[PDB]
DNA sequence: ATATATGTGTATATATACACACAT
DNA sequence: TGTGTGTATATATACACATATATA
């Protein structure tokens, strides 16, 4: 029951809820008026997030922002965030001309919505029963649109959309620091539940048409191709009009974050207490 | 060491009184003609200074502040930032005088973003209503670059709602609809019975009524079924936080109601489910009274109309329409002063243009041979002690493309146009000019 | 609703890498030539913008740091205010680039007043060293109103002393005396053995001893008669608060020392008396070592010279002499660029003045007649004839008073002296002009 | 043991120690460099002082810069700041042509310095012995140049000279509030122990010489009487001054506060719940 | 017979990142 | 192992003033 939490009306219920982690109170004021009012949350952090890499959970749950993230979403350190259903019969079907191997208790990402295997079976879709020993696990785990259904959860929410500013600090010192903090629950990344809302950094309008560039590097690659324009570099999320805020909230461009096999070394390189790794990484 | 003896009576009568009266005339109590407290006047003056180059450009709210220090605002820039952030909204202002770019706050959360994100510019309302900026009175102190008070066409003080607080005095004026204020000002101009302005809060969909001089602000609620209700509106004094934490947290903790949130684009939309522990007597009047009482949908406020008159002294009004019947009268004299100033300026410009045309004709006709003489004696020569001897330096500084016949007739045309403008300004009255300036406000 | 799967490797390689390179280049590490982190050059650009009209006018620190986002600053103005407060003082600046009136802190209290109070302006040192501001490189971004880096004459980065931390890299350059940095630049310019410069701290009266890269900044003391002593100077690291609370407080509540404060106008004056419980003895060497160690009168600093070269890339040097040689090599080319630009500008101005002189001479007598003409025919006539077409603006910029006497002689003299000025620019080389400019620094 | 306090070397001992209460760290930065290291203290307040009229001596010590002042000056609420010497033999002398009646253990303010009665007697000054019953107590109480010698006391500093920003807020809102606080000991304003360190509010540089105006009211009485003045309005007490601070501290212009008979009425009118008395006060 | 909120003003203060070399 | 420097991210506290409502 933290102070600055915009609770969704189906928080503690089984629904496709989302929690938005803006980094300040100035980024939240326009979110209230543009939520889904049913599956949307909000909590303002306080600037640069504490470097969560390497500290024990006792010291980890001492910063106010990390403690409130834990209290809101229900994630507790040192314990997992959700258990999966027991493996059963494996079924293979052809979705959009692509062979897909799932179980009888999996979730399928179709048109931005997760549909149960039972629902697809009830939708007059052909299913091929395949023995478990004759199932390619490597191909099964490579499908980003397939995830296992949870038996039980404590994560009040079902999605944590990190929505920070697009300044270099917001994308470089705060985004891949909340990423490092949430790396303590790799199941969140495996299920495609940790997302980043693509907030434009530069809204360069030409004539009567507005173009959105989500990174400064994207702008510099199209600075000489677009017509004459007035660059509007938004420093923070609170510098966006209500119309643009509502458009980018109700028509979001997420970035579902997944970890590679060597994510631990990648996070140690950027967050660990060894400047030589950063020196080598930067000069390349 | 210059040990001197000082009495407490002299300290209070001089230093404590100076601050206490300064707080009245500067910290609060907005000027009746201006509608601005001094901080807001400084902010708008700086915003005009910034927008001089380009009025459509949005400037950082930090840029609007900070530079207010040189204009004569020696009171710290955070207050200037905060006062400029409260003027660019539309939820707070029924007639905003600054336009905004960014999260300037909403009715749900009534706090703007930090000054580092949000931009501000002088809105089209200021340019549409505020006229005669150059004819505004000059402040007594030389360091106060902004004028004593601007000159809006209508009394902006009864447009957005002010709440000032001072040592000994305080003010509280409720917002009024722009159309009603305009109608009242027009009636005062024509000199008939003036209808009192109607109170209308910005971005408010409810009912405001007059009861024995008070002002009861009521929300609106409907019952979708026997046990479900929809709070379509809440009184203007409430945010989403100070309404929830004041009316819905106590009710939920006591186990009376179970409320949901629907504060979407349609303002506040709380949906309330009633339990059996809450009284639901079938009497319509009693049920309505109970709902209005427990849910705080009724808010009573009374105007305390304390302003600063045109003479820079505190004045307290009683009727809602008593600023209008005095603001209109003083603004009439100010429009008359504008008319006289414009007449003088147009006469001077026409005389200068006519003398310029005459000098051009005389110099192209060989009467004044420019070649073969020094500049000093030529200035002392026939260009002096004649009809255009007052503007000898201006004529001497003439550029080249005027000896040619392309502009030789153009200068005469401009002189004739200036004479026609002067005749127009002489053939006008203060009432006609003021009622013409009012038609601009749509 | 879009769900694009992003690998963490791409996140780290793009967003984190961009942030790290940004911190290294455009936030923390100072430019080799300019010696400015890219928040100090924004402040100086804005202060120069404010100093256009009145050079000596003092501007509030909320006005300098305010409105730097229009120059291209992409961060909060509080950081700009803090950066402008550090370079506007004298206690830690061996070459103040900003002159300010107010409490900018001192060695005792190393914290300037709140930005609402202290004023600042560009000092005479900046105008004395920073030349060719208009010939400075144009930054790639169009929004970066300031140049890519200003063009000083001596390496400013070695004078004031710069310490910055970024992702993966960090810098620390000790202050160096101006009198010796100028000598080193002179030796580099002529070409000879470059003497290493001497590290000099601002408003510091002690001894800086260098052994090998390490520096051994010491303090001072003086035994009055046998046990009472006067600490006349503490190392540069200490404040007054974090010297009392660091050494003198954890020495009085231990039965070791008793101290009094005598921090006069000269500097620190912590007069100390020792009680019986002390390990002091007769031997001078151990006495001196124990006094210097216990009271922290010795501080050690080792330079880590990390600077951004003229190409915008990080560069780490091994000694200051290498930095001076590289800086003078870079500035020698910009001196030649100034020479070429001045040559072109002077040639164009000479041609303009000669065309003006020919126009005055040929219209006063009456060859080129403008009477009974229009703009189009006059312009066509002047463009058809040679040596007049490229500067048809001269036709209209002459003004009427230039069709007289006492001006043809003046304009001809101006045109003649322009030839002398162009010849002056066509003979001087880089070395002599650079030496002449260096001779004006004192 | 106050962190923010600049203790004087002779603070707590028997001397003419002085406290220099400012209203911010920005105004006290230059004090340490310019103050008399022997007898000069300093404690910066935090903005406006709490309205301390009618409050009990238990909520008064809840404001930080009203309990800290008590800690520094050693004063405690509800107890006399010091016990005066017992009355003895009374003496009269002609001081600068004025007949002054004193007692053998008072102090006399001569040329800005306080001198003991015994010292004056030892300085070849004629003293006339007068019986105690024949001494006019009304005349003695009216003498502002004579103060009783302190037999014992706790006031660490025997001066509480208040110095604040010379603007309206620091002159009419903080000065009288501190006066009302210090009125809890209605004996400090009896020996000239509460002083006001006058500070310029407006500085003009007519010619090559520097002219100081202490109050804006004083400035707006000869503003159209000076040649070519370009004022530098001073809002910060010690934050718009560089060497003027040293001049105004080493050559201070004090103003001792003396309570009239009806000081309680004035403090209730200026600092009281009834706001109608103020409206009656500023209307005349 | 208290509690409180409104909007200019008075001052300050907080947590966090980054690295490198003293100082433990 | 640990403060410490300077540019960045974001946030926050007490105090005054009065008067008309809500509460006690
Ligand atoms: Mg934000
Ligand atoms: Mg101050
Ligand atoms: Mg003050």
């Amino acid at each position: 029951k933290v102070h600055k939490h915009i609770k969704a009306n189906l928080c503690g219920k089984d629904a496709d809820t989302t929690l938005f982690l803006t980094e300040g109170d100035s980024a939240i004021g326009y979110l209230i008026d543009v939520r889904d009012k049913e599956l949307h949350g909000g909590y303002p952090l306080r600037g640069k997030v504490l470097n969560s890499w390497g500290m024990s959970y006792a010291d980890m749950l001492k910063n106010k922002e990390l403690f409130d993230i834990c209290a809101i979403t229900g994630l507790v350190l040192g314990e997992k965030a959700f258990e999966e259903k027991e493996d059963g019969e494996w079924f293979t079907f052809e979705l959009n001309g692509d062979t897909i191997i799932v179980n009888e208790n999996d979730e399928v990402q179709i048109n931005g919505k997760w549909i149960t295997v039972g629902e697809l079976r009830k939708n007059l879709m052909k299913f091929v029963k395949i023995d478990s020993s004759s199932v390619d696990m490597k191909k099964y785990k490579l499908q980003n649109n397939v995830r296992r259904s949870i038996k039980s959860s404590s994560m009040n929410y079902a999605n944590v959309a990190i929505m920070t500013d697009a300044d270099h600090d917001g994308l470089g010192s705060i985004y891949p620091s909340l990423l490092g903090f949430f790396s303590n629950w790799p199941e969140l990344f495996e299920q495609g539940r940790i997302r980043f809302v693509k907030t434009p950094v530069i809204i360069a309008q030409v004539g009567k048409k507005q173009e959105w560039f989500y990174t400064v590097a994207e702008y510099e690659s199209a600075k000489d191709a677009l017509p004459k324009h007035s660059i509007r570099y938004i420093k923070g999320l609170g510098s966006l009009e209500k119309s643009e805020y509502r458009e980018m909230i109700q028509n979001p461009v997420y970035d579902v974050v997944k970890l590679p096999e060597n994510w631990k070394e990648l996070f140690e390189m950027l967050m660990g207490d060894n400047a030589d790794l950063r020196k080598e990484w930067m000069s390349q | 060491m210059q040990l001197n003896n000082r009495d407490l009576k002299s300290i209070i009568d001089n230093e404590a009184l100076a601050y206490a009266m300064y707080t009245v005339e500067n910290r609060a109590i907005p000027n009746m003609i201006d509608g601005f407290k001094p901080v807001q006047r400084f902010v708008i003056a700086r915003a005009l200074d910034l927008a001089r180059g380009n009025k459509d450009k949005f400037h950082k709210l930090a840029s609007i502040a900070g530079g207010v220090a040189d204009l004569g605002y020696h009171h710290g820039e955070n207050s200037a930032q905060d006062a400029g952030a409260l003027m660019a909204n539309t939820w707070n202002n029924n007639f905003p005088l600054l336009d905004g770019q960014g999260n300037f706050g909403s009715r749900t959360v009534q706090k703007a973003a930090a000054s580092r994100y949000i931009f501000a510019r002088v809105s089209k309302n200021f340019y549409n209503v505020y006229k005669d900026t150059e004819y505004a009175p000059v402040h007594q102190d030389k360091e106060h670059i902004p004028p004593a008070f601007y000159l809006p066409i209508i009394p902006t003080v009864l447009l957005n709602g002010v709440s000032g607080i001072a040592t000994g005095y305080a003010t509280y004026i409720l917002p009024h609809s722009v159309s009603s204020v305009k109608k009242a000002v027009l009636q005062a101009l024509q000199g008939k019975k003036v209808t009192k302005p109607k109170v209308e809060f910005p971005e408010f969909r409810g009912e405001v009524v007059e009861i024995d001089g008070q002002y009861e602000i009521r929300g609106t609620y409907k019952f979708t079924s026997r046990t479900q209700m929809h709070i379509t509106e809440i009184p203007y004094k409430y945010d989403r936080e100070t309404y929830v934490s004041k009316i819905l947290d106590p009710l939920e903790n006591k186990g009376f109601i179970t409320w949901d949130d629907a504060c979407g684009e349609h303002g506040f939309g709380f949906k309330v489910k009633f339990r059996k522990e809450y009284s639901l007597s079938d009497n319509e009047e009693e049920r309505h009274a109970k709902i209005m009482k427990d849910f705080g949908l009724i808010e009573r406020r009374s105007q305390n109309i304390t302003v600063i008159n045109e003479k820079g002294k505190l004045q307290v009004y009683d009727n809602v329409v008593d600023l209008i019947k005095d603001f209109v009268e003083v603004r009439k004299t100010y429009v008359q002063k504008r008319i006289d100033n414009k007449i003088k300026e147009t006469e001077s410009a026409f005389r200068l243009a006519f003398a310029k045309a005459h000098f051009i004709k005389k110099v192209i006709s060989g009467e004044i041979v420019v070649q073969g003489k020094t500049r000093k004696e030529l200035t002392e020569e026939l260009s002096k002690i004649d009809m255009y001897s007052s503007y000898v330096d201006k004529l001497v500084g003439m550029n080249i493309f005027h000896m040619t016949s392309d502009e030789a007739k153009k200068l005469a045309e401009e002189a004739k146009a200036k004479k026609e403008e002067n005749e127009y300004w002489k053939t006008t009255d203060v009432v006609t000019e003021y009622t013409k300036d009012l038609e601009e406000i749509k």
